[PDB]
This record gives C-alpha cells, sequence and structure tokens, in this order.
C-alpha cells in the first residue's frame, strides 16, 4: 500500500516494459522467506534420525 | 513390562507381558468359549548379575572461541532398589569463565523397539 502497483532502457535502442519496482524489492520480500528456510533447515537436521511414522 | 497409566486409562495397560490359557474345544482353530476357558498371568522376569563391573567414570574438555576440565565418577555400577546413588565431581577452571550451577540428574530411557516409534526418556 506504500507503493502501489514503466519503460526500462539499458542502452540500445528499445525499451522493455516492466513493473513499477526494482527486483531489489523483490529480494527484500524474499528476505523473510530465506529466514523461514534457515530456520527450518537448522530445525530438520538436528532432529534427522527421528524413526517414526517411516523415518518421515 | 507395564507403563505407567494415567489419570483416566480404564482398561489393559501399555507394555509386554505373559500368560497361560487353558480352554475346551472340538477343535483348535474354530472358537474359544468364556465359560470352558483358564487364563493366568506369568511374570519372566531378570536378577542382578552376581559380578560387579568396572566403576562408572567420564571426563570432558572444553575450550571456548585455556580449557575447563571436568571429571565425574560413581562409586560402583549395579546398584539396588532404593539404594543411593553417590556421584564425585572434580572441576578445574583454568579459563578466565564462571560456573554458576551444577545440576545432577539421573535418567531412564526406554525403547519401545517393535513398530517405528520414538525413544522415551525422562
Amino acid at each position: 500500500v506504500v507503493d502501489p502497483p514503466r519503460t526500462l532502457d539499458p542502452e540500445k535502442a528499445r525499451g522493455v516494459l516492466k513493473c513499477d519496482i526494482s527486483d531489489l524489492s523483490l529480494i527484500c520480500s524474499l528476505g523473510y522467506s530465506i529466514l523461514l528456510m534457515v530456520t527450518c533447515t537448522v530445525y530438520a537436521i538436528k532432529t534427522r534420525g527421528v524413526p517414526e511414522t517411516f523415518n518421515e | 513390562v507395564t507403563l505407567q497409566p494415567g489419570p483416566e486409562d480404564t482398561g489393559k495397560a501399555c507394555g509386554v507381558d505373559y500368560e497361560v490359557k487353558a480352554f475346551c474345544a472340538e477343535n483348535l482353530e474354530e472358537k474359544i468359549h468364556k465359560r470352558n476357558s483358564v487364563r493366568l498371568v506369568i511374570e519372566k522376569v531378570q536378577y542382578a548379575p552376581e559380578r560387579p563391573g568396572p566403576q562408572p567414570t567420564a571426563e570432558t574438555t572444553r575450550q571456548f572461541l585455556k580449557p575447563l576440565h571436568l571429571e565425574a565418577s560413581l562409586d560402583k555400577e549395579i546398584y539396588y532398589h532404593g539404594e543411593p546413588i553417590s556421584v564425585n565431581v572434580h572441576v578445574t577452571n583454568n579459563t578466565n569463565k564462571t560456573v554458576k550451577k551444577i545440576k545432577i540428574s539421573v535418567r531412564q530411557y526406554a525403547d519401545i523397539c517393535l513398530f517405528n516409534t520414538a525413544q522415551y526418556k525422562c
């Protein structure tokens, strides 16, 4: 809501369509998901050899 | 072995047990009446070995990011129910750290190893 929903010309002669946001916005959005993934990996490696329900 | 039941457990307990059952029937594979049947529970047990084993001892060294060295030992290996357990601890601290508390505990482990089941520790 702070930045509601452009043409970018990287040299050459043709401008390409894009969303208003840079890709740094996308990476910052994935910043929380990467923390979730790190937490899940740590929790799944510390348990590891749990033999329940066919070693799930 | 019988696992301790809960407040609201009603029927047969969990664990492993043995019983003998004598019945009267025309054939073995067809039917067992309640009137013609006697059931008795029998316990298979083990008792303490007569020869004591080695003295239990343990040692660890922890160096942080000069070590801290901990040694622990017991007086004997085989104990009887209701008898005290004496543990001797010896700590040497060459570090600049300070041990605040010493926690000593006796813990039980139970392995349910028929289905794929986690081990019980307490």
